[PDB]
RNA sequence: GCAGUCAAGCGUUCAUAGCGACAUUGCUUUUUGAUUCUUCGAUGUCGGCUCUUCCUAUCAUACCGAAGCAGAAUUCGGUAAGCGUUGGAUUGUUCACCCACUAAUAGGGAACGUGAGCUGGGUUUAGACCGUCGUGAGACAGGUUAGUUUUACCCUACUGAU
RNA sequence: CUCUUAAGGUAGCCAAAUGCCUCGUCAUCUAAUUAGUGACGCGCAUGAAUGGAUUAACGAGAUUCCCACUGUCCCUAUCUA
């Protein structure tokens, strides 16, 4: 509801001292507002975001230097990362606005679900573009003033830059901790493209009982390891798991109702690392915090595919 | 040594030193216990400490129910395989070494001890006597 | 179909439990053995704090490694387990760090309960001595 | 490094039940440094393992005394070296750091005890790789990996035996 | 726009046999890890036939863990030439 920091005006005059003072102070008011929001929702669930001055200053600089932004969000969960106060924040100059949001990494959605997603992306009147980087569309092509390329990391937003120009301007990584200190691109010299650093937006749901271990948290640096384990367990059923991996895991050894069918990942990580041979220091046990990393970095790549439905609670959109 | 123990035990032959992985006898969810130390053990240079029947040890779960492992917890040795002498003359030994997870007061964590339990262990703790079906 | 056995009144379930919720709230503690106020040093020039044996960690104010250095401060938080030590806002000038901690302590028998408790971290002023001897003209290498 | 000397203050107005200023007297070789006195026709060079003995500047045990010592638990001090002072993870490590038991895991010395006692992980020849430096041969107190550890039968000492 | 007489470390890779600080930071394995692995990178002092990255098979090469096994050890004893 209230998730963005807001910089009202520049006023063009002078005095960089108070131009820095009013921006620092202004930024701090947003932090106090967020703490008040935190008392409200139980006591525990905090939205994922950042609250330092400089990387928000680097967006506060570029929003009016572009005066139009375009978005790069992933197609496997595009409902959550459409932050409410960013299409509302390209509104405040009373000029050409309405950002025309784009969703990328959309190769993974087939014909029976791209149209079902376009139904949601049209019906509630949200700006939308489908691209594997108004109803008459299947997917736009690589053929089809400053542009603000805005995206939270590991969405392939630096692989989008290596697919429209061929210049190799910014450095992508596997971990999402690289993009910072923006780099503008000159191409088709009457038009300019600017860059934005990696800015995750505050989303008020699913933060500690989360689903956000797909694009946000460090997979190589985690210390809960059972949340994403059961998250990988409950979707992508056992037959597709053994189809991809080839390993024999289970035929319901424990017959009690704690597991039943669709097995949880305390007999999955041990069944993966008993085949990969990863053992502990002292006893021969398959270490689940070693198997969990190779499960998570294989799932979030796109090998173990999963996409949620359009935001109505459905049964199953993917069919393996 | 007297950490919730009832009385004083005779010197049973020291069956299993530190590093011994004995079985787990109760239904706590553990399956084996890795002995790291024995409570009330004397210090001699190079003599690594050993646990007899009925001793309270500090141990670590090495297999089963991941709520239980990666932490140090007290156990009580209820079966040993080293043959020891009872003062009424009989020598005896079990077929496996096996212990039971307890709190520092001596109260158990499980609810039933599968398999036999030595008399010298069942007598020294009134909670191991309450949860054991077969005694010797 | 039981009774609390500490206060006596409430009937509680057979899911595996202990005396009443107010009784475990007021009588039973699992957060004992921690200091609720803690001091840490700093330098106003290089902005470097430390645990008093060790090297400066080169983090800044409102960071992530503040959780690491406060966990590495000797409290009872390491052995009582840990989850969700997320940060709480404080005025920058007021020179305090406020962390909420949630441990899952073990009760009288097998029952694990949640906890909400708080520890304030107050920062004192220093000068980073290893930096003060660098300005002092002792022997050179 | 430790011991005393005046002890601003702090310890709830409680100069000493404890701690802490300025400066101040002094000790031990158990360490940093300074010379170059002894060995350059060689005194085998780190650590660990093993084993014996000594010191007290006492960690525990014994007996006392004094406290914001009610009991319980602590603190500090006096005699006191008789008797003990561990098992492990990582590192060659001395050192350090955790884990755990314990009454306690005190500090040291005896050619920085101890290689014809051992080991050879480290260092310290010759082989080779990297990084930096040099035009180059080559250098590095930087990293890494391979690299022969000799003799007692003599005198004494000690252990036993005539 | 330039500054030295040319250019200004590209693709890659990493506390690597190359990282002084350094037992770097985070996670993980362990009861405990200056070790091992994964990840990060203004990298004293990585880097493209002074070859860079990856690699099945092979190795009396260096390194960490597990299973089995054991006098290596607890803690020594006995026997034979
Ligand atoms: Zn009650
Ligand atoms: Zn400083």
């Amino acid at each position: 509801d209230l998730i963005v920091p807001r910089r009202p005006e520049w006023n063009e005059g002078m005095s960089k001292f108070q131009l820095d003072r009013q921006e620092k102070e202004a930024f701090l008011e947003w932090r106090r507002k967020l703490a008040h929001l935190q008392e409200s929702n139980e006591d525990l669930l905090l939205t994922p975001f950042e609250r330092n001055i400089e990387v928000w200053k680097q967006l506060w600089r570029v929003v009016e230097r572009s005066d139009l932004v375009v978005q790069i969000v992933d197609a496997r969960n595009p409902l959550l990362f459409r932050s409410v106060d960013l299409e509302r924040y390209v509104k405040e100059s009373d000029d050409r606005k309405a950002n025309l949001l784009l969703v990328n990494k959309a190769d993974l959605l087939t014909k029976k679900q791209r149209i079902a997603w376009a139904k949601y992306f049209i019906s509630k009147n949200i700006s939308f573009t489908f691209y594997s980087a108004v109803m008459e569309k299947v997917k736009i092509l690589s053929i089809d003033i400053n542009i603000g390329l805005v995206g939270y990391p590991n969405v392939g937003k630096s692989s989008t830059i290596n697919s429209l120009v061929g210049a190799k301007k910014v450095s992508v990584s596997s971990t999402p901790g690289k993009t910072k200190h923006f780099q503008t691109i000159k191409l088709s010299d009457s038009v300019m493209l600017c860059d934005c650093p990696g800015l995750v937006f505050p989303n008020f749901a699913y933060n500690k009982g989360e689903l956000v271990c797909n694009g946000v948290l460090p997979i190589d640096q985690l210390r809960d390891y059972i949340g994403p384990a059961g998250l990988v367990a409950e979707r992508i059923p056992k037959y597709y798991i053994e189809a991809i991996y080839g390993i024999h895991i289970q035929t319901k050894s424990r017959d009690e109702g704690g597991n039943g069918d669709i097995p949880t990942a305390q007999e999955l990580l041990v069944a993966y690392a008993r085949a990969r041979g990863y053992m502990t220091q002292g006893y021969g046990s398959a270490d689940e915090p070693r198997a969990s990393r190779y499960i998570l970095k294989d799932y979030v790549n796109g090998k173990l595919l999963y996409v949620n439905p359009p935001p109505h609670l459905e049964d199953d959109t993917p069919y393996t | 040594s007297g950490n919730g123990a009832q009385g004083t035990k005779f010197r049973i032959s020291l069956g299993l030193p530190v590093g011994a992985i004995m079985n787990c006898a109760d239904n706590s969810g553990a399956r084996n216990l890795y002995i790291i130390a024995v409570k009330g053990s004397g210090s001699r240079l190079n003599r690594l400490p050993a646990a007899s029947l009925g001793d309270m040890v500090m141990a670590t779960v090495k297999k089963g129910k991941p709520e239980l492992r990666k932490k140090v917890m007290p156990a009580i040795v209820v079966r040993q395989a080293k043959s020891w002498r009872r003062r009424d003359g009989v020598f005896l030994y079990f077929e496996d070494n096996a212990g039971v997870i307890a709190n520092p007061k001596g109260e158990m964590k499980g609810s039933a001890i599968t398999g036999p339990v030595g008399k010298e262990c069942a007598d020294l703790w009134p909670r191991v006597a309450s949860n054991s079906g077969v005694v010797v | 179909t039981l009774l609390c056995c500490n206060c006596g009144t409430p009937i509680d379930g057979s899911t595996g439990l202990v005396m009443c919720y107010d009784c475990i709230k007021l009588t039973v503690d699992i957060t004992q053995g921690i200091p609720r106020e803690a001091n840490i040093s700093f330098c106003r020039n290089c902005e470097r704090f430390l645990q008093p044996p060790g090297q400066w960690i080169r983090a800044e104010l409102e960071s992530r490694e503040l959780l690491a250095i406060c966990l590495r401060r000797l409290k009872g938080l390491t052995k009582v387990r840990l989850v969700d030590a997320s940060f709480i806002w404080t005025e920058p000038h007021s020179r305090r760090i406020r962390i909420k901690l949630t441990v899952q302590g073990e009760a009288m028998t097998n029952t694990i309960i949640q906890q909400t408790f708080e520890v304030e971290y107050i920062v004192i002023a220093m000068q980073c001595p290893d930096c003060a001897r660098s300005y002092t003209t002792n022997t050179w290498r």
